[PDB]
């Protein structure tokens, strides 16, 4: 609490508990204890779904904080539609404390990023892991003789729209939402991309990412392409999807089909355990070249 | 949600029920305490209504549970106990009616009801609970 | 049907699997309190030996400390004749200081004997180092994060003639978008000069000598804490209140990332408090902000008012040890102990920290722990009402009774309306220097 | 907390209530035990009070509950049972009144209240416990 | 503890109680059994008793649970049923007198009580119970 | 993924938790962003390698890796770790449902289609503990995971 | 149970528990099931306290037993004024079983140790472990390079009294119970004893240690001193303490201000690992020295 | 163990009390089940006996339950419904008595009693349920 | 189920569970829920005993499944003097779900192996651990410098049979069923068999292995021989035992009582750790040799 004090040190006090949570696109969504919709920032809180408000738990350990936060499922709520389709994942969250006589009296408990969405009965029931829950994940490279970094990032940076590399075109022949005919398959390569980020930009899978293998032409430009996974909402054969290209993460597939070998971020050479224990016998090759 | 009837006309001597809250209190052990309401409205609650009358009026009832209830509509309900206030006090009720003149929407809070035969024609049936959802 | 004895089973997975999903140690438990669960942490590397395979991890390390390297792009041997090889060993990732002071396997060896190219490891990507133009151009490296160290020419012959395992003092200087802001001494002194000079010698007023030789490389605690979380990405990060020098603390690739912060909630006590959804780092002291008389207590769950728990006599670690780094010569693991003069009997517990830090320091923590162990040993599990929920779970309450007015830090708040805590006891004279003498 | 009224004035023969002691309590198995109380007051805890009037009471004491109750406040109490002290043993009660001539400030301890309807005019409610809040 | 009275003369008919023992047991499940008894005393239990007077003696009652009482004193107790003996076996109860003449010192057993309005001057309360406390 | 059960939700048996499907889906802190194993060479000198997948939207953690013992070559190692980083995010959603012993002849293994009004997602099924009332953990399993990755060799 | 089984194997049994603890301290206390104070010791068992004899456990392994002991305290009793303070720590307890009506028909079920209390309510609750509490922990010593015994110690045994070392003025200015003033402060060199103990004689803290830091006089022999931790029972400005002298545990503090270097218990030069892993290199110093 | 005396001789209509046999049995879902006994014998298992006089025998009674009682003694019970033998089936009984004729030593299921007063000289007690342990 | 779908389909259904175990001996037993003895093979399942059948699980896993069968025993049943000799040890269960009206439609749940049987209260319960219990135990050779395999063993083949080697002799003096007196002691060495299998054949102890110790003849070739561990069955001093001879599973045992020397599958040399570290020094024996 911050300034309610006043309020809160009286016995008499009203508040009752509201919370917002940010979802991986940019809409946000309300829920609210007091029974009426109330806001304060521009999120209009609806008593409509939402608020069990299960005791939130605490510690000065790593360890998360946590919140099942029971509630319900409807079209203007979460709708489980959404959110078995791969939405909700990161989704952020502030719980509030609000006084629903004057919101201005409020403050935040935890601010959470609700890892466990178990929905069911009608109802959902969702963990909100706390602030901590990215520390206790293991993060390193391992000097693998591949790169280790996607395109778009700080280790290698591409300008990946620099050319004619991402493939813009609508789509049609969505069938089974992994085989994708595509009409405009003409202006690549074959199995050009291989290893890109099918982002899905309209419809019902709006701002989705799959990605792709497979990408076989096979007459007239058609590009047949399948993916890894379902999109988990179906593209409905009118959609517009971009397919960045298809990196192997490989120093002969780096630096033939891309320019940027030189942000490369890998371990090619890596010589091995039995050159280590190796003592050098003065036989053979013992002159200086590659040892590849 | 409907707004179909009120209810048959008949209702026994002991149709009961009154506000609720939740307003959920903590007792701090060595003095007085501190309590917190998230409502600032009421759940009307009504419970034990009873239709009695022939066997005419039993086959109109019980798919008054059934045809316009199901589970989930409103059937508005007949209160023998546009924005009402409570002046008797210096606070105020203030508290509003989305239906007009008592008629509080509810639904049953029951997953079966229970009819019995009391006589060649009487109809009866013990309980209906209420709880007035929005 | 029944059900079997299973109904155990399923109590457990995933009945009891739940619980961590949502969620030598001897020691580790009780600094942190009741708290949470200590993750296993800091087993200590000794004898840092390279191994040139493809499963070791990106190791990573903030200030000066040694670290083993491993081999990546090693030519054939060369015969002169008596050998020569062209190594490259990748110390560590992120942009570092320069390298000095390389030592193979054995002692010493001078790094104006050798040919060595030391490599930043730039974001800027550095291009290749001309070296592996035996590779060629086209298929030559260029390694970005990472900084590689080539060696040129060297001659196996010193020792013996195979492969001897090197070992590199390395500078790194604490990065993340915490650390361009507000920048420390590695770039914050902007040009300091002012070389005493004026020619064994004077060197017993150097650890209160104005100059700063030596000292200089040490990243404030501020900033390390908050490369940890830049780098498992929590950019929501509060670090203003911890004042520690780290001095070559070393967590390699895949220490969990917070077991490797937790090796420094042991060193500098720090909080980690999370108060609001900032989680502020605060250094820990006995700072009352509370002070609840006994009547200002709520009912809980026990229906106890205070129920107080004093642990086993049996475990009270009655000589506590650490494994940290010499951090002024040549770096090894040393180990010093407190000892509790009336119960020495018995309880040894011990933990081991990776990082680097001084003689007179290493006797200062191990003195800390000694004293703070058994004074946690009191816990207190109360319920304070919610009239007063600006108690924030890293808070410390005065908590006056008829018999005591015991201070006590809280863990563990649980609250859905009525805040319940697991409280742990602690002084305020815990958090104090030593002052001890120095070797 | 209020000083709002009283009651409505009628309360049905039962109204029941008296002082509610923590008296935490160790209960040794060997034999005699020790024990102490951290109030040095005694919560009253009334109870069982029962408004019977006809339905032009009712709608001044359903929102009764509503208006100026809510939960959390005081609505002064009516004892049919400043200083007072108990001088009938050599000790003394010695306990405070607040409130003036014995009006006891309290709460009820209901989620929710009931009221049923006995015929065209009677009103009834069965209890309405409370437990004088300082 | 006190020695301040025995209690308001009134006790309706039924104030029951009688003493009691721990003597946990084994009950060997082939065969008889075998039993122990850590006592040698027993705790008299007195249970239900009932003042029943006009509400003048009500008010010289309630605070006999509050002035006096409190938890933790003693207000010797008058049985309806030094050291006395029973010699009606060849075995002896021998059963010592702290108090003089059936006087038997005790605790009320509630955190409560719960005195009713029976009529304009009635005062009822169902129970004290008791287990005397050395 | 050759299903063979086809289910309706209409078709599912009252559970003991009193939901006809309970659908977990696992936390998105903890989905193995990036896999890794630790082979061995198989083709050259046999030593330990490495390779490992990363999704490209969520690179920003979770390494999850683990070592196998066997021998195989290098495409097909950068096979296996494609498919357990598409297999571990498909098996975040598990379901906890219960199916009657009118159909008995779903083996532990088997795949259930699972026709939902929002939907119609597969699920194999683990844990089948019956009674006479086969209640059922699934995790859900779609059949393009199960293919060769196709790429190239060293 | 010893020769009561003449009494045990008739149903006719009347065998009331009792218990003795003895503290750190000299006193010993009493406890009974039987309900009237009896004796068979000089120990005086008090059925005012104590006793609910709670299930006592039984292992052949090295596992201890185990008794909770729920009882009361007051001011006869432990009083928890005493019990926080630091004692009933190592308090050593027999659990005996005595017939009442003759207490020479008495056994031991186990003889404890008393390891965890928690105190609340009102009342105590006492885990007593068993016999075998000291097996399970880690004794040992690790070639650190300073000492590794106390001062008593008998592998530094050093007649702590052999002159003007211990300071045994008596006490003033208590302050907050870590700071103390002591009014003859002057008599000894300023920071002499900075790891002693502060064994307080009189008074409320009777026999209660604590240890020294920062000893300095700061104004006419004030010597104010600090302590690591309360004493947890205030002294009262009047008390006698006695302190030891403070070890460094250091071979330059031992030789210099003790005379007993000889009894060091300690591995000051201890070479390291990089020497093990060492050749020698035939360059440089290669003669016979300190190797410090 | 005594041999002290029968009991009081009053006891009241509803003094019930029949074998108690240990029975363990196995419940097979299938179908018929087997069992066994390992008694050989059955506890007679006594209940609700009544006194029923003056006050005069009242604390002949009270003691009763403690001089020769405790918990762990005989006293003998005298039954309203050496060896005695059932010859009614072809089957036997065979039941042994250790005491001369129906006497029956047991011992009372309570750890505490409750006489009530229910006037002036009328002393009433409940329930007295015995077990026989030989 | 397996072609009974069309009885299952229907609402209306009857299906009775019912099992057979096979104990260790070649006899099997019968148990069923249908109330009325039924067979489909020749079994003769007898709702008498067994039969509650508590919660089958599964598991994609190779942990096992598992059944706790509540049951009783009885003179025709398992009886529990036949459980606890040691018989039903790795006794194998097939669960069937037979239809009582016709049982030719049935199936098998599961093929268990009853690993835990805990009888009690004059009744049994057996946990039906499944398939899969092998897996999850450990099975290999450690270079021992003994042998490793039994007489029968593939691995040494003996033809255990070939000549006087097996004692048939009738047994006298059974004592408590670890002393055997045996009336015709006479015919072997002394200490010829020291670890053999004393099968025994006949009577109580029917088919029943134990192992013997202490091969003593004290006169006229007595043969006293004690065993390890009771048999579980008392041998009514009329029974017929054979012992087949005890291998010392010895190089110089092997080849000097038994001719199969080839077969040894053992270890015998296997140098050390010490040889392995050590570099030659030249000095002393350098020359081939046994190293023994
Ligand atoms: S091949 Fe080049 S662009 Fe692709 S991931 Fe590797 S470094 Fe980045
Ligand atoms: S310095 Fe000397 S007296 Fe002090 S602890 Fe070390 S050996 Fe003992
Ligand atoms: S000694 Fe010969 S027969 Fe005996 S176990 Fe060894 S190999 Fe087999």
């Amino acid at each position: 609490p911050e300034s309610l004090k006043a309020h809160l040190q009286g016995g008499v006090t009203t508040l009752a508990r509201a919370w917002a949570l940010a979802r991986a696109d940019g809409r946000v969504l309300g829920f609210t204890d007091h029974d009426v919709v109330l806001r304060f920032d521009g999120i209009s809180f609806e008593p409509g779904s939402g608020m069990t408000a299960k005791a939130v738990l605490q510690g000065t350990g790593l360890s998360v904080d946590n919140t099942e936060s029971y509630g319900a499922l409807s079209s203007e709520a979460i709708t489980e539609a959404d959110l078995l389709a791969g939405r909700y994942d990161g989704a952020a969250v502030t719980v509030w404390l609000v006084n629903w006589a004057d919101p201005a009296m409020r403050a935040v408990i935890f601010r959470g990023h609700l890892g466990e969405v178990s929905r069911g009965a009608g109802a959902f029931t969702a963990e909100l892991r706390g602030l901590t829950a990215a520390l206790g994940q293991e993060q390193g490279r391992i000097y693998h003789p591949r790169c280790a970094a996607v395109l778009g990032d700080g280790r290698c940076r591409f300008d990946l729209t620099k050319d004619g590399y991402a493939l813009e075109a609508a789509l049609g022949g969505v069938d089974e939402a992994v085989v994708l005919r595509l009409a405009e398959g003409a202006g690549f390569e074959d199995r050009w991309f291989e290893k890109g980020r099918l982002v899905v930009l309209d419809g019902a899978a709006a701002g989705l990412i799959g990605v792709v293998k497979n990408d076989r032409l096979q007459a007239d430009g058609s590009r047949l392409i399948e993916l890894w996974q379902r999109l988990g909402a179906n593209p409905v054969a009118g959609d517009r999807v971009r397919i960045e290209p298809g990196c192997d993460k490989r120093a002969g597939t780096c630096r033939l089909k891309f320019d940027n070998f030189l942000n490369f971020r890998g371990f090619p050479h890596i010589p091995g355990e039995d050159w280590m224990v190796s003592y050098p016998v003065q036989s053979g090759t013992n002159d200086g070249g590659s040892l590849f | 949600a409907f707004h179909e009837v009120r209810f048959p006309a008949n209702l026994s001597f002991g149709s009961v029920g009154g506000p609720e809250r939740r307003t959920e209190i903590v007792t701090l052990s060595s003095g007085h305490e501190e309590r917190n309401s998230p409502w600032a409205h009421s759940r009307r609650h009504y419970d034990a209504g009873v239709g009695l009358r022939s066997l005419d009026d039993v086959e109109r009832l019980i798919a008054f549970f059934e045809a316009r209830g199901g589970q989930l509509h409103g059937f508005r309900w007949k209160d023998w106990a546009g924005i009402v206030s409570f002046n008797e006090p210096p606070p105020q009720g203030a508290r509003v009616t989305a239906g007009f003149e008592f008629d509080v929407p509810v639904r049953f809070d029951t997953d079966r009801i229970a009819v019995s035969v009391q006589s060649f024609q009487a109809g009866d049936l013990p309980q209906v609970p209420v709880v007035e959802v929005r | 049907a029944t059900i079997l004895l299973s109904a155990a089973g399923a109590a457990i997975g995933g009945g009891f699997g739940g619980t961590v999903l949502g969620l030598g140690r001897v020691i580790d438990q009780r600094l942190l309190g009741s708290g949470s669960q200590s993750v296993e942490t800091g087993r200590v590397d000794r004898l840092r030996l390279s191994s040139a395979s493809e499963g070791e991890a990106v190791g990573r390390l903030w200030g000066r400390m040694r670290v083993a390297g491993q081999v990546i792009w090693a030519t054939r041997f060369f015969e002169s004749a008596s050998y020569s090889l062209s190594l490259a060993l990748a110390l560590c990732e992120g942009e570092i200081l320069r390298v000095g002071r390389v030592w193979a396997d054995g002692s010493e060896i001078e790094v104006s004997g050798l040919n060595m190219r030391v490599y930043r490891g730039g974001e800027d990507q550095l291009p290749d180092p001309k070296i592996a133009a035996v590779e060629g151009a086209e298929a030559a490296p260029a390694y970005r994060g990472i900084a590689y160290v080539v060696l040129e020419d060297l001659q196996l012959a010193p020792f013996g003639n195979r492969v001897p395992q090197f070992t590199f003092e390395v500078v790194r200087a604490a990065q993340g978008a915490l650390a361009e802001a507000e920048p420390d001494l590695t770039r914050g002194l902007r040009a300091v000069a002012l070389i005493p000079g004026t020619g064994w010698s004077d060197g017993e007023n150097y650890a209160r000598g104005h100059w700063i030789s030596g000292r200089a490389v040490a990243q404030p605690l501020a900033s390390v804490v908050a490369e940890i979380c830049g780098a498992a990405g929590i950019t929501e990060i509060d670090v203003s209140g911890l004042y520690g020098l780290v001095r070559g603390y070393t967590m390699t690739g895949d220490q969990t990332g917070r077991a490797g912060l937790q090796a420094l909630m042991l060193a500098y006590g720090f909080e980690a408090l999370e108060r609001d959804g900032q989680l502020v780092f605060r250094m820990r002291d006995g700072r009352v902000a509370a002070d609840l008389a006994a009547a200002d207590l709520a009912l809980g769950e026990g229906e106890a008012v205070v129920e107080t728990v004093r642990a086993a006599e049996a475990e009270i670690a009655g000589r506590v040890r650490l494994a940290y780094v010499e951090a002024e010569g040549d770096f090894e693991v040393k180990a010093v102990e407190a000892v509790f003069p009336d119960a020495a009997a018995g309880a040894a517990a011990g933990s081991e920290l990776s990082l680097a830090l001084t003689r007179a320091q290493a006797q200062g923590i191990v003195g800390r722990w000694l004293a703070e162990a058994r004074v946690a040993r009191d816990t207190a599990r109360f319920a304070l009402p919610p009239s007063r929920g600006h108690l924030g779970t890293g808070d410390v309450v005065r908590l006056d009774l008829p018999e005591g007015k015991r201070r006590y830090r809280i863990d563990r708040v649980e609250q859905a309306g009525l805040i319940q805590v697991e409280a742990v006891r602690v002084e305020p004279g815990i958090y104090a220097p030593a002052d001890e003498v120095e070797d």
